[PDB]
Formats: C-alpha cells, structure tokens, sequence
C-alpha cells in the first residue's frame, strides 16, 4: 500500500542472488565454446563456493587490506626486507617472477574454462578464477616490487620481466605452468590446470615454500603466498566439477586418463627438478628433504586424496609416476649441475653448497657426495666464485664430455653423462632439423604432435656467440652497465663483470652437430 | 654457424627490404604463402632462417594487411580471402577435407597446410579462428585415440625420422 | 608435540637471525630500486599500476612490443601459437601501449567494489526500514520495472560472456585487465538487477522476483528482439577480441545500453516516483564510464592513432561500427515500442521526449567514439530511424 | 591417529631406509587415501579457530584430526571430513564472520571443499560420483 | 651516524630476543583471555564492540552502574562533579546498559563512512560524464532544490551542534559513542547537501551554489520558521542530555526531519526527473535509520522499561514528547507551505498526496516511538493540524 | 538546456565543501556556550587541517586497516604477542589502560571545546577531535 | 645542524655532569627555540619520503634538518620549518596520495602545523600573533 508496508530491515544476501544465476543463461544455436575440444559431454554443474560479483570483491578486498597492512606498515617498520638470507633473497627473484608468469597464463587458461563451460554458474565462477589469477599476478609482482625497495640486491627483483629471456631455465617455465595450460583442449584445462596444476602442484609451490621462506628470514613471501592459495580452493572445486562430468560420460572418459598422464608429466618434468633445486640449493636453512616434500604433497596426499579416490571411477594412477618419483629424488640435483654451470645466463646470485650443506645433501640423498659433491668441490677449486679465474663450468662440461642438451618438448636441460634422474637422449633428424628428446613421455608427444613443439632453444639462438655479448644484449647487467646481475656467489665484494665473463672465452656450441 | 644478434640482424634487414617491394594484394598474398610454405611448420622447406622467420612473417602480415585496407573494398575484408576465394567456401572446403582424412598423419598435414595458406590476413580473422578450431577438434580426437598404442620405435618409423642417436 | 620440525623463523630466532645478519652485506649491491624501471611511463612518473602490470605477458618479439624471443614451448594442435597476431585484424607497433586511465590493478578494483558491496546492504536495510517504496508507481513497478528492467539483465549477462574469449586471446597485460574488469562489472550489473528484484519482493507482497517473466521477455518479446540478436552476435558470433571489445562497449552498450539503463529505467524512475532503482543504475552507470575510459584509450589513443597502423585500424573500426551501429539502431527501434506501455509523462515518454533522449545518446556517441575514429554519423538520421518504432 | 602425521610412514625414515621404501615396487602407483588435508593461514582469527573449534569440538567428533605447526600456517589432516562453522567462529570472536570471512585465511584444501549455509567443509567424499 | 642510539629491537635482535625468551615462562599465568570477561553481554555472546567500549568510563558507585568508588579528583568551581546525576532528569539502575544494535565502535564506523566517502566521488565523476543532469526539471532544480534543500542543511547542522553538550555530559561509554556518531552523521548530512549544490554548480551554468540564499531562507523564510525555532531550542535551550537526544532524534528529526528529507526532497525528486538528489538522501536516510536503532535502545529498552525508573522516565519522555511534538507539528505546518511553490503532481503535491505523506510520517512515528513509551497520539489530528498550513 | 551540458568528469573535493563551512552557523540570542568560562573573547578562528566528515572517515579508516593488518595478520603470525619481556608486558597493563581513561576524558574535554567554540570550522574541527579520542580509547 | 641533534647540549652529559647543568640556575626557565620537531611513523611510504624528499630536496633547502632513527619512528628536527609536498610523494610512490594520505603516518609535531594545498607544513612561526 501507499501507507502500509513491512518496515523490517532486510537486504539481499549473496546466495539469494546466486540462486538465480543459472537462469541467466539462455539457449541459442551459437551458444557454444569457440575453442577446440575433445570433451563434448554435458557439464551442468553447480559452483561449490557460491560467489557473486559484489561478494567476491568484498572478500578479496578484505584479504588485501590485511596483507598490505602487514607489508606496508608492520614488516617495513621491522625492516624485514633486508632480514632475509642472501641465498633465499636471490631464490625469490626466480620463484616469484616464474610463478607470476604461471598466474598470468592461469588467467588465460581460466578464461578458456570460462568460455568452454556451459552452466551460467560455472561461467560466473570461472570469471572469479580469472580475477583471482590477475590478483595472483599482481601479488607475485608485489613481492619483487617489495624486494626491489627493501632488499640489499634489487637487480633481478627489479627487471626479471626482461632479464629472464636470457637464460635456459626460463624457457621451460614458459611450458610447465603456462603454454601447457593455454595451448590445447579448453575442457582439458580442468585436468591440466586444475586437477593437476592447482590440486597438486600449487601446494608445494605456493604453500610449502612459505615455511622455507620463514626458515630463511623471509616473512614477505608467507604474508603474500599464503593469501594467494586461499583463492585456489575455489579453483580446485570448480575444476573437480567438470572432471566429474568427464568421468561420468563414457565417450569423453576415454580421453581422461591420457590427458591426466600427459598433464602430470608435463608439469612434473619441470616443476620437480626446478623447485627441488631452488628449495635445497637456494636456501641456507632447509626445512626437509625436497623428496619428502614431494612425497607428502604429490605422491601421498594428492595421489591418494585426488587420484586414488577417483580410481573408483576409471581414473588410473598416472603411468609416468614411477619415472616421476625417480625425478623427485635425483632430477633437481641434476638440474643444479646445469644451473650452477650456466650461472651467467640467469638473473640471480647462487651459492655453492658449503661443508654443512654437503653433509646434509649426502645424509638425505646417499650418493650425492661422490657424484655431485665432487664436481661442485672441483668447480670451487677451479675458481668458480673468483671473477679473475677465467673459469666458468659450462666450458668445463664440454671439455669432459658432459654435454648439455635442451629437451625439444619440455625445454628442461639434460646432461646424460651426469644425470641420475629419469632420462635418456634421443636425437632425431626430421626434414633437415635435428631434435633432442630426453624421456619416453616427451618423445611420444613430439613424435605424434611435432607442430606443437617447435620452440627454439638457447644453443640454436646463441650459436657461435660469446657469452658476455649475449648477456649484454639481454640487459643482464646492473645499473653501472658492466656488472652482472647473476653471480656465482652471494657475497658483496668481487662481483663478476662483463669483462670477467669474456676472459673465460665461453662460446655457445651446436650440441647436436656431433650427430 | 655464428648467430647475429637476436632482434636486429642482416637477415631481418634483408627480408624487410624484400617485403617493401610488395605493392599489390595479389603480390603480397603470393609472397606470404610462399614464405609460410617454405619456412613454417615441421613440414617447412628450409630451416635457414629458423630464428628469424617468425618476425619476418609478422612484417609480411603487416604489409599485406595495410595493402588490404588501402586497396580492397570493405566487403572483401569481411567475406573473402585475399586469394579471391569466398571465405565461407574456404571454411567448408577445409573442414570437409580434414574430416575425410584417414589417419592422424593425413589429418595433421591438412590442418598445418590450412594455416600455412590461409592464416590472416589471407583469410578474415573471424572465419580463420573458427575454422582453425574445427580442424583442431578433429586433429585432436584422432591423435588422442590409442595414444600409447604405438611403441616409440614404431612412432619413429611412422613419423619418418632418421634416428641419429639413442643413448 | 608433533612429528615434524617446528622450524625456527630466521627473522626472530636468535641463532638463525645472527647467521643471516652476518651474511647480508652492509651495503646495497645495486642502486636501481624502481621495480621495472625500464617501463616507459605514460604519465609524469611511473605508476604502481604500470609497475605491477606491464610486461607480465611473456610475449616474443614477433608479437609487436614483446621483449622475449623464440617460439612458444607448446602450441595448439595444428600450430596455433599460445598468443598470436592471427587473433585480431587490428595491428599496432606495441600491444603494451594501453593504459587504463583509472590505473586499476587488482587491488584497487576490488577495494572500490567492496565499498559498493557493503554500502548497498546498509542502504537496503535502511530503505526497507524507511518504507520509501510506498510512493512508487505500482504500474511502473510491476509492469515495466519488474518485467523489462529485469529482462535487461540478460543483455548485461550477454555482454559479460562476450569477454570469455577476449580474456584468453588478447595480446597484452593492461588490455587483459581492462577486459576482465569490464566483464566483472557486467555480470555485476546483471546480478544487481536481480538483487533489486529480490529486494522489492521482500517489500511488496505479490511481487514476483522469479526470472521467468524477464527471461520470457528477453527471448521472445520483440522489444528486446533486436538487442538480443546484437548481443548473441557480439558474444558468440565473432572471435576477433578487438572486435568484441569495440562492438560491445563502444557501439552497442554505448547506444542501446546507455539508452536502456540511463534514458529509460533510470530517467523514468525519477518520473514515476521510484526512489530505489536510481540507487542501482548509479552503479551500472559508474561502471560504464569507468569501462569507457579504458575502452576509449585502447581504441583511440593506441589503435586509431598508432603511428603505422592508425588509418589501417580505422578501416576495420569503421566497418565494425557501420555494422554494429545498424544492429543497435534496430535494437533501439524495437526497444522504443516499450514506451507504448508506459504512462504518458510530458517531455519524458512522449515523442518529443524520446527524440530528446535519442538525440542525447547518439549525440554523446558521436562525440565520445565516432569523431575519434573518423566515422561519419547523421545524428538526426539515427534518431528518426529509431523513432520510427515509436507508436 | 598417527597415520595422519606430516611425518607418518616413510617420512620417518632417512637415507637408504627412505630411498628403499620410496623406490619400492608397491609404492610406484598411488594408493587411495581416505584422508583430507586443510591448510589454515595463521592469523588472530585462525589461531582462535584452531584451538577452540578444530581441536576442541572438531577433534571430539573426529579423533583422527592432526594439526601441525608449519611456521606460517596450520597443517590439518583428518580422516573423512573436517568442518568449520563460520557462525561458531563469529560467536567465538565477537564480530561478524560469514563463510567468506572465514575463507580469508583458509589457504589450501586437499579434498573436496564447499560451503553450505555458514559451514565450510573439506570432505574425502566424491560428490557427483559417490 | 646519529647522535642518539639506534635501539636494538627485542623482537629481532638476537641478544635481546634470547634474553626475552629466557624470561618468558613456558606456560600461561592465567586461562582467562576474554578481554573484560565480566561485562554482562546483551546478546548470545559477548561482542568485540562491548569489550572495547563497556566500562571505559570510570564511574563510581554513586552513579548507577559504576564499578569504582570515591569522589572525583577535581570538580568544577562550586562543586559540580566531573560526571553527575544532576545532568539529566532521567534515572536508571545502570547507565552502562545501553547497546548500539549496530555495534559501532570507532573502527567499523569510519570503515563504513569511508566506503561512502570514496564511492560518492566515483559516482560524481561518472554522473558528470553521463550528463544525466540534463533531464532534471529546471524549476525544481533552481527554485526548490537549490534554495530550500540547501536551506535544510542548517537544520542538520543545528542538530549536529545540539550534541556538543551531550558529548561532555552523558553518563556512559556506549551512550557517548551513540551521541557522537549521531552528531557526525548530522554534520555530514549538512556538508553532503552543500556538496551536491557545489556539484550541480559545475554542471549547470548560473546555478549559484553559495549558501547566502539558503541561509536567508533558513533564517527568515516562514517555511522554516518553526523548524529553526525547534532546532535553536533543542540545541541551545536545554542541557538535559537525555532531553536533547530524545527531542532531537525521536521527536524532531523523526517527524520534521523525516518529512523534509524523505517525503519532500527525496520523494519529489523522483517526481521531477531528479536523478541526483536520491543519491544524497540515500545516505541521510541510512544514517537516520542507523541513529534511530541506537536512540531507540537507549530510550525504550533501557530507559522507558528500567525495572525501577521506567514509569518515572516515561513521565518525562511523555512531557518532552508533548512539548517538542507541538514544536515539530508547528514546524511541519510552516513547511507544507512550500507546496504552494511546486508544480502540482497528482498524488504527490496535491492536498491528498501531502495527507498521505503526513499520515506516513506521523503513522510511522506512532509505531516507532510513541507506542514504546506510552505516548498516545491521534494521527489524523496531527495530519489535520499540519494540513491547515497547506493551501 | 536539455541537450548541451559539460560532460567532463568532476567531483567535489574536501576543501571545496569546507570553504562554505563557516556560513553554516547563524545568529540567535541563545547561541553561546553552556559551560562556565572566564574567556569571553572573539575566537573566530580557522581550522588548519580542513576536515569534513567524509574525508575524516576515509583518512582514519586508512590508518585503521594498516594497523589491524599488522596486528591481526602480520604480528600474530610471528607470535609477537608473547615475545615481550615480562617486565614490559606488565607495564603495558597500566600504561595502556591509564592512557585509555585519559583518551576517554579527552572525548568529553573536546566536547567542551566543541560547545565553547563559536566558529563553525572549529565546531566541526572539535567534533573530529571528539571522534579521534573515541578512536584512541578503542585503540588503548 | 649539531644543535638539532636528539642528544645535543645537555643530552651529551652523564651523571653529575648532566645533573649540574640540568639544575643550573640559567636552566630553570624555558628558552625560545626556533626549531620544529616532526615525527614520522616508519612505513613503506614514509621510508621513501624520508630518503628522497626530506633528506634530498628538504635537506638541500634546509641544511639544519637532522633525521634520527628511533626504532619505530623517524625523529626530525630543523630550524624554521619543514614542508612535505604530498603531490611530490605521489609521483615518488606512483599511487594516489592526497595530503590526508600523507597524514596517515605523520605522528607528532612540535610546532605549528597546517595543510596548504597538497603541502604539509610544520613551522616555528606563530600564525595569528606574528
Ligand atoms: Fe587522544
Ligand atoms: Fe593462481
Ligand atoms: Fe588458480
């Protein structure tokens, strides 16, 4: 009426709006995904954490205020930015900027799921995921922005978005959590990005690393990373909903086990050795063996709570698992050999394992001392850290037959004469071009899908060029134009310069030319 | 072989001069398809400009596109390929082609070749992308059928590689 | 106790903190502390918006503006690159050039929307307690607002899903943020409308907040027939991500959208005693102007005036505008049949009022978008085209 | 409840002992696990939820709950399910606290997670398949 | 190199932190961690709002509820106590009983008002860009809104200063927070009214945003004669801090304040095409409803029903209500003369529409306030007294 | 005009409102302080930090979010609450609570300055101070 | 600028020497000081303003500025006046930064302080009497 109405105070709660979200979609002929996909089953699922736009923003904004309060006010007043061990401060240059590209691709990957979903609730859900991955991009960006202002070496923190193009480690990062997501089947993104990427690997990559940062004086990374993963539980839930649709449809379920195995190997081939290396070698204080962190989060918990539970519904344990566990034990020690040997191509200052690091390595990985410890100790005796020594291990590697190859598929480096991880070198010639493959899973992918894996590797691009010329072209220097960003030690004196790199006479070869 | 610098080298300079002689849409269309058939995809004719062909191709695209807006009528930008073909005709022609392929190796070739020939600005973007998705759907399903059935030694023969080394 | 190590914090544990302090050099190792100092600032000095956003996309040199090199590690079946030039007709010398003038990275965007989120609920609790709905025109409320403003949420939802491929395909970071923010605001508009409908249901017995009548009107009523056609095309008929952003925000939403939200439901609300709807249109309108600023920079500053591809880009923008303006004119032509249902108010719902409203929308559109790309537009002609659908 | 310790089983072995079980034949395929793992980001609200909800009422209903101190976060593993009612946490903290305010510091979930009413749940059940 | 000492931090310095850790016992010395546990909670559980507010005032036992003892340390000349029972005619068994149902301590109060502060500027930047002002009725904008709505700002400003003695004199913490928050919301209303006039001045050339004409109208125009008189009395005529809060919020602002803001300027704005004023009155109405909840709890739950003094308090409230209702009825009678200046709209500005408006204000007040303290009131009689001022 | 209007994005800044603050007061016989004072001189002063209610809340809400982020998120995660020397932790019992009552009285003392002030800018300014002291009470 | 140090003059002495000067006859009445004291709360925004505004441009114009680290805040004392332009801090920080945002971390002032435009100013001048 004009005089009588119920004047009880009411609003509209988020779930009252979300109840009607499914009816926002309407049927027309062209209402279908724009992206290629093998998965054509019906996927009319419900978003687990019912979020509307306003509620999404109120929730995320509340996280930021607590986060930036801690960083901008409290930890700055404590001077926590320069209270990080150098080894770990250097590691965060790589970890943060590399994860940033993964968050960035995760935006795009989530958009495909957004495009390829049919339920209006999952479109609205995946847009929130798309927003989150933007948030995650700016969060990783903020760590390096924060380190750049308050940490004693801003170089590398301050410019990784171009200085990462110099080196070989960055290449494989462009696949593991990037091209591997966004360049393929859109509905399969629920398997590679979500069931494997988000459900499995973000836990050791984003959560477990927080304890390693705390152990090494870094309270910036936990403040930010722990807030990043609070978005991921919503992503896992949304991804699992689509996986249910695939496993319940016999036509599309015959594509699930294969895509799961390719996705798992795709991501572990790089994540396992690279993150293992950065944890154990890029820290002073260690939390636990990398292979136990992997066993806890990857093999047992994800393998059991996700893949093993789903085993009752046709989902097999990944056929590449045996090979992946072997990589979890040894591949990151293999990767360390290459990362230490090609240090001038990076954007971080590395530290050879000291006498107590070596004791730890040999205790948790028996055999490490005789195989890797001897090589590392010999590099130190040859002047690895001294800029006047004229010594860089990559040339030493070529002198002793320990040639380094780049996997045409995964971009992961491979030193077959030293590698203890899963691997064997297969060199094929096809249509006048030589290709080097390193494992049965990557080779099968290349043999069946060669037009997908045409990535130029560092040797093909740098062939015949002197090392210091490449570094200076790629802006791998500090502000004085001559001192390298990357260093083979983490002290403050005797930093290497461009002229110090030229003295070693290192020139890039064609590793496949001998074949 | 010693590589020149990455982003500015005599090889890129030389092709940019070659590209600047293009003065018609038909000339640039023949030039861009000859380029793509000879330097792109695993079935390229030559790897001599491996590290440069992608940049060079971009500059070819930029020349053909400008020529199209300068010379072609507006309706032709939307509905026809620069070859003169009807854009919609090219889509149905190539969709039915790869759908009639008998193996992943016939399928992958048809899809690769479609891109070599009709990648924009030859074919209108909207028509190209939805055709590329339709071809990619068919190529993806035939490849992910019995994906692990053929052993590697057989996959090497089927692919036709020369095995130079097996550790 | 516990099975694992309670690891000691290097920041506060006396032993680890002592080791750390001994290894941290007493001097900085470089003096460049500006995160990503090499970004070219659009404004007087580099903004935090630019530092956190620009060059996040790992583009190679063969996508204009990229700093990387080489091919992608993994491509689609057939060879479609992860990102590529084939995704849009438009060309540029540097895809990184774009800059949201609101300088929204994620944190300021959700901080601003959180405010609206919490204030809305307080406003709704007070409005219901005020009983201010008692003065609203019952016919406007039940027969126009409930049914037709509700049906408009499908237009907003359509424009929101138009961005899904855009979020996957576009070629730079600042564009991608602009797109994604634009999309969330659009599903928000759709959600805010249904929120208002659910709210009025709590205040007016018999007021049905179900979407069935709005959906039946959107999908069958000829009033939205032209609008639904245009939206379905922009959303699912094209994949050129630049064409989606342009046809969606710069043409359709700037003409039909602006007329439906601002000239009809918000203007007529203040003529039929509606003290509630303007609170919700105030948000969609703010969202529109903030999206326009970003959209206006991408297509005018960056693309229509690119030093090498400006005229080339205007050719495609002109053709797109020509096509989608006709779609929106026809959408408005169907929409002005709704004025036959409303109660006659002088200068608002009569022919002179609808003409003045159409002149404002097309007049503003000529200035804001058309004149900046060289598109000619007879405003009188467009107004009389739509007015032909007015009884 | 020792099976849900972070260092349960093989994690207790070192050196050759660990390597032998890790590379053992039977441990080359995943084993179905009935457990869930919930990671809670330490803060004033969470440290209050951990002590007075998860370890009091939560562990009474579910004796298998194991909570471990991981410096920056809490590691919780439990058989079956773990639940946290935002209403109960709000009464505990004296301030408004909806489900989304609870999700502010819920970091990781190994399991199926969803929110029903005011309750966040991480369950080992496979909704849609079971 | 500074003259003073760089103080080592006990939290991070290894030597001091070690000493600190050695001194801290390995166990808590008490298990009660609920801050001010002994507060009697009003709700199911004790709230942070109560923990931070309740018993902050150090009252002795001779002020009902106080937990302390003894006289004050220093008193006024002549002997007036720092706080004393002589400050109000009303009595209770416990002045600490009051509870804001919004549970506003300082932080949530400014957190909410900051959201409104930032969102308003965004809405105005967009509203200027929209050109939405173009459809507003010019006479309403220039001759009614600009002049008499701007004049209304002085009523709000006057109610704001009425709290100045209340903020010093009142006798408990939660009452003092209610009064002070209520006062800021009133000066905000005045400032917000002037903000809107400044905003319109930027969009409409010749629109004079100066306060001269509004002030002339507030101080001399018979339309606001009774309103100014009531406000000057409430603000400066009395010092009973309960009388001020009751007469100001429960009588004057609930009857005249509600009719002016909601029934006149807000409601008629949606009859004359004003898409801007309902954005500003939405805040003043939200503030009123929030103030009312706290005012209601103070005088109904606590004072009118106090176990020992409820009937005693109701005697004064009824006498106050009788007096200030007369002053407000007179203020409204003067106010409804402004309807002679507005262009007549059916059911809004005619005698029938003003009556339905008056029936709403007096009817809502009878339920919200009069019924709760036992004040009898014939609503039709009040409507007819005011309508005697309608022409 | 119903078609032509300046569509440049504009808002209204704090100082634009605060300029008109002095005119908000008007003259009547009883417009004086209610409290006893010896000081009956002209105090028509200006507020040196132009403050309006919306801006007051925005500024203080910004202080609060960083302070509570540090306490509830940062320092709690570091366990700093029990990293205080016992001597000093005990001292904060009386320092913070005694300061609390001083902040609480400052609410009322500012309200007296509010009432005794004659300039609308200082009346408004002293209400901002009254709120500040409520903030400081809840902070202690 | 030695007279504006925190431990200037009598603050240097200790024991009987400090006591002798503290209780000296000349030191039982206040002495007019032309200085001003500014206290800035240490935060990310303030650490940048200290280093690039107060100690660069500010110290160039006023060489008597002394900045002292006091764990949680910066203690600044200077002859005459100290001015900080929030507009200059906004450019430096690359984010919106009005004069009220500067005041977020401007704790204490010993002197006359005001906001003129985007500038905060603390001065030894006596506006209204001088
Ligand atoms: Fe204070
Ligand atoms: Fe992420
Ligand atoms: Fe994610």
């Amino acid at each position: 009426d004009a005089l009588k109405v119920n004047r009880a105070p009411v609003g509209v709660e988020p779930q009252e709006v979300h109840k009607w979200l499914q009816s926002f979609n309407w049927d027309f002929k062209e209402n279908r995904t724009k992206y290629p996909t093998k998965y054509h089953m019906a996927n009319e699922t419900k978003e687990q954490f019912k979020v509307i736009a306003k509620e999404y923003a109120r929730m995320e904004a509340a996280k930021d205020e607590r986060q930036f309060g801690t960083l901008l006010d409290g930890l700055t007043r404590l001077g926590a930015g320069n209270k990080v061990h150098p080894r770990w401060g250097e590691t965060m240059k790589v970890i943060s900027n590399f994860l940033e590209v993964g968050e960035y691709n995760a935006i795009a990957a989530s958009a495909m799921l957004w495009d390829s979903a049919t339920a209006a609730e999952q479109k609205n859900g995946y847009l929130a995921q798309v927003l989150d991955e933007i948030r995650h991009t700016h969060q990783c960006a903020f760590i390096n922005h924060y380190y750049s202002k308050h940490y004693h070496d801003p170089a590398g923190h301050n410019d990784a978005r171009r200085t990462r193009a110099i080196g070989p480690l960055w290449k494989g990062m462009k696949r593991v959590f990037a091209d591997g997501f966004i360049s393929g089947d859109a509905v399969e993104c629920s398997v590679n990005l979500q069931l494997v990427g988000e459900a499995c690997f973000t836990n050791p990559l984003i959560v477990a690393v927080t304890e390693w940062a705390s152990a090494n004086g870094d309270e910036i990374t936990p403040t930010v990373f722990l807030s990043v993963e609070t978005d991921e539980l919503r992503h896992m839930a949304n991804g699992y909903q689509t996986v249910v649709s695939i496993a319940n449809d016999p036509a599309s379920a015959k594509f699930l086990n294969t895509d799961l195995n390719n996705a798992f190997w795709t991501q572990q081939k790089y994540f396992t050795p690279v993150l293992g290396y950065l944890f154990e070698y890029g820290s002073k204080f260690k939390v636990e063996p990398w292979v136990k962190t992997w066993n806890r989060w990857v093999y047992e918990d994800w393998g059991g709570i996700w893949i093993g539970r789903l085993g009752k519904y046709g989902v097999e344990s990944p056929a590449s698992l045996r090979d992946a566990k072997r990589d979890a034990y040894w591949a990151h020690h293999d990767l360390a050999l290459a990362a230490y040997a090609m240090w001038p191509l990076g954007f971080a200052r590395l530290a050879l394992p000291d006498e107590e690091d070596q004791a730890w390595f040999e205790a948790n990985y028996p055999g490490w001392a005789d195989h890797y410890g001897k090589i590392f100790n010999e590099w130190k005796k040859l002047g690895y850290e001294d800029p006047k020594s004229g010594f860089i291990p990559y040339q030493w590697l070529l002198a002793n037959g320990h040639d380094v190859y780049i996997d045409r598929v995964s971009q992961v480096p491979f030193i077959p004469s030293l590698a203890k991880g899963t691997g064997s070198l297969r060199v094929h010639e096809f249509n006048g071009k030589k290709h080097s493959l390193t494992d049965d899973w990557g080779e099968r992918q290349w043999l069946i899908e060669p037009e997908r894996y045409e990535c130029h590797n560092v040797f093909e691009q740098y062939e015949g060029r002197e090392l210091s010329e490449v570094i200076a072209e790629g802006h791998g220097v500090r502000s004085d134009g001559k001192t390298l960003i990357a260093q083979p030690h983490t002290r403050g004196d005797n930093l290497w310069t461009l002229e110090d790199i030229k003295r070693a006479g290192c020139v890039f070869p064609d590793p496949l030319a001998k074949f | 072989a010693k590589r020149e610098p990455i982003h500015d080298n005599s090889i890129r300079t030389e092709w940019e001069a070659k590209i600047a002689k293009l003065t018609s849409v038909d000339q640039a269309t023949k030039f861009i398809q000859d380029f793509r058939l000879a330097y792109t995809s695993p079935f390229r004719k030559s790897y001599d400009i491996d590290v440069d062909y992608q940049y060079i191709e971009r500059k070819i695209e930029e020349k053909l596109s400008v020529l199209k807006t300068e010379k072609l009528p507006v309706a032709d930008l939307i509905t026809k390929a620069t070859t003169g073909e009807d854009a919609a005709a090219v889509e149905a022609t190539w969709i039915a082609k790869i759908k009639a392929a008998k193996s992943k190796y016939e399928a992958e070739r048809i899809h690769i070749e479609f891109r070599q020939l009709y990648k924009p600005p030859v074919l209108p973007v909207n028509v190209f992308l939805r055709t590329d998705a339709a071809l990619g759907t068919v190529l993806m399903e035939i490849r992910n059928t019995d994906y692990y059935g053929t052993p590697l030694e057989g996959l090497r023969k089927e692919r036709g590689v020369k095995v130079l080394h097996l550790q | 106790p516990q099975s694992s190590q309670v690891t000691k914090r290097g920041l506060t544990d006396p032993e680890r903190a002592a080791i750390i302090a001994a290894a941290v050099p007493d001097h900085a190792l470089d003096t460049q502390r500006k995160y990503h100092y090499f970004i070219q600032p659009r404004w007087k000095r580099l903004s935090e918006y630019e530092q956190l956003s620009c060059y996040a996309q790992p583009n190679p040199d063969w996508i204009a503006g990229g700093l990387d090199w080489g091919d992608w590690t993994q491509k689609f079946h057939g060879g479609r690159p992860s990102w590529g030039n084939e995704s849009t007709e438009l060309r540029t010398t540097d895809w990184y050039r774009h800059r949201d003038p609101a300088r929204r990275w994620h944190h300021p965007y959700v901080k601003d929307k959180s405010e609206e989120a919490r204030y809305t609920q307080r406003f709704l609790a007070a409005y219901s307690s005020e009983g201010s709905i008692r003065t609203i025109d019952p016919y406007w409320r039940d027969e126009i607002l409930n049914k037709y403003f509700g049906a408009l949420l499908y237009s907003e939802y359509g424009l929101f899903n138009a961005h899904s491929s855009v979020g996957r395909d576009c070629l730079s970071d600042t564009i991608r943020q602009t797109a994604v923010f634009a999309a969330l605001d659009k599903v928000d508009n759709a959600q805010m409308i249904q929120m208002e409908r659910l709210f009025i249901a709590k205040l007016v017995p018999g007021f049905d907040a179900s979407t069935d009548v709005p959906k039946k009107i959107w999908t069958t009523d000829p009033i939205y027939s032209g609008a639904r056609a245009t939206v379905q095309e922009i959303w699912q008929g094209v994949q050129d991500w630049n064409e989606i952003l342009w046809a969606g925000h710069a043409v359709y939403d700037a003409t039909f959208g602006q007329f439906a939200r601002r000239e009809f439901f918000q203007r007529l609300a203040t003529v039929y005693g509606d003290t509630l709807t303007p609170f919700f249109t105030a948000q969609s309108q703010t969202y529109f102007q903030t999206t326009r600023g970003a959209i206006d920079d991408l297509f005018v500053y960056c693309l229509a005036n690119d030093s090498e591809f400006g005229a080339h880009n205007r050719t495609f923008l002109n053709a797109w505008t020509e096509h989608y303006l006709a779609s929106s004119v026809a959408a408005l032509k169907d929409f002005v049949g709704l004025y036959a249902k409303v109660e006659k108010v002088a200068g608002a719902t009569d022919r002179a009022g609808v003409s003045e409203a159409l002149q404002r929308v097309f007049g503003d559109w000529k200035i804001d978008y058309a004149d900046k790309i060289g598109f000619r537009v007879d405003v009188d002609q467009k107004v009389d085209a739509v007015l032909a659908g007015y009884k | 409840s020792a099976h849900n310790a972070y260092n349960a089983g093989i994690m207790q072995k070192t050196g050759k002992a660990f390597a032998d079980e890790f590379f053992a034949e039977e441990n080359q395929v995943v084993h179905e696990s009935n457990a869930v793992v919930l990671v809670l980001m330490k803060s004033d609200e969470i440290d209050a939820i951990i002590e007075d909800i998860v370890l009091k009422g939560g562990k009474a209903k579910n004796p298998s709950i194991v909570v471990e101190d991981k410096a920056g976060f809490w590691w919780i593993k439990a058989d079956g399910a773990i639940e946290i009612d935002a209403a109960e946490a709000g009464e505990l903290l004296g301030k408004p606290f909806s489900v989304y305010d609870l999700l502010i510091n819920v970091s990781s979930t190994v399991g199926r997670a969803y929110t029903l009413g005011t309750k966040f749940t991480i369950t080992s059940e496979l909704m849609g398949l079971d």
